[PDB]
């Protein structure tokens, strides 16, 4: 997360941490909706110009952490997985449309004052936030900086890192990049006459964008960080998959089996 | 279905430190 900064405690219940069995490593960040599922990016999993792809064998989940690095003892439950499910259309040959998977827990999860699942949104809820300028949130564990080039300070946050984002024209989004943009798709963060920066970085993907109900005060899932060019740069901006434009396929591999 | 309530926050009628900008954007 690029110029954000430490998360409150309990501030982000639904946070999940995808990690990786040998070598141990963080992939992704992902989030809690049931305590069985779980929803993240497909490019997590699968990314085949990477030679990227894992199977429920090779990760890990990690519900209730704060800390990074540490294992924090009786806060944190670290779960395996019994299925994943990517999007039968997920295009990972060209532009990352319809970047979305759902994992669900070997056995279901209790919640507790740091395991709560966040809400989807409804056609209502989407359209009616779903608004350009309108500002989001993003948290996560990944880099705070363009780390494949040389630069000053860490690369990676101890503690859980949060950004708020407003919302883009799609035509601001269409215009700042070469990548054929779509209708699952949405792009958020400061324009460079704001002032204001941020945005989410390599590591980032999966994690949510999430949205509060002035209507319920209940915190929605609008996006899952998906890609971007670099982070926080001038005249670009991060996307994020279209969570309301999926709910159908969502929904479909969730209530199939009883 | 008890979803985005938080505990030590919403359960605790509580707010965080930022979500306030968040509210003032939403017009
Ligand atoms: C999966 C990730 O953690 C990461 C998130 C990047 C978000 N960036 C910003 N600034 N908000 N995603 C990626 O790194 C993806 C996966 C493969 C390439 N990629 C990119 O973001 C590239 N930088 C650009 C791109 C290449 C092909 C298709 C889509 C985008």
């Amino acid at each position: 997360i690029v110029e954000g900064s430490d998360a409150e405690i309990g501030m982000s219940p639904w946070q999940v941490m995808l990690f990786r069995k040998s070598p141990q490593e963080l992939l992704c960040g992902a989030s809690l909706i049931s305590d069985r599922w779980v929803l993240t990016a497909a490019h997590c999993l699968l990314y085949p110009p990477w030679d990227k792809n894992f199977t429920e064998n090779d990760l890990l989940v990690r519900i209730g952490k704060h800390s990074r690095t540490r294992y924090e003892r009786n806060i944190e439950k670290i779960s395996m997985l019994e299925k994943i499910y990517i999007h039968p259309r997920y295009n990972w040959r060209e532009n990352l449309d319809r970047d979305i998977a759902l994992m669900k827990l070997k056995k279901p999860v209790a919640f507790s004052d740091y395991i709560h699942p966040v809400c989807l949104p409804d056609r209502e809820t989407a359209a009616s936030l779903l608004q350009a300028g309108y500002k989001g949130r993003v948290t996560g564990w990944g880099n705070l900086k363009e780390t494949w080039t040389a630069n000053v300070g860490k690369g990676q946050p101890s503690v859980l890192q949060v950004v708020n984002l407003p919302i883009v024209e799609r035509p601001v989004c269409k215009d700042s990049t070469r990548i054929r943009i779509t209708d699952n798709m949405f792009c958020a963060g400061y324009k460079p006459d704001e002032g204001k920066r941020g945005d989410a970085c390599e590591g980032d993907s999966g994690g949510p964008f999430v949205m509060k109900s002035p209507f319920n005060n209940r915190w929605y899932q609008m996006g899952i960080v998906s890609w971007g060019e670099g982070c926080d740069r001038d005249g670009k901006y991060g996307f994020y998959t279209h969570v309301f434009r999926l709910k159908k396929w969502i929904q479909k591999v969730i209530d199939q089996f009883g | 279905a008890d979803c985005g309530l938080r505990p030590l926050f919403e359960k605790k009628s509580l707010e965080d430190k930022t979500e306030r900008e968040l509210l003032e954007s939403y017009i």
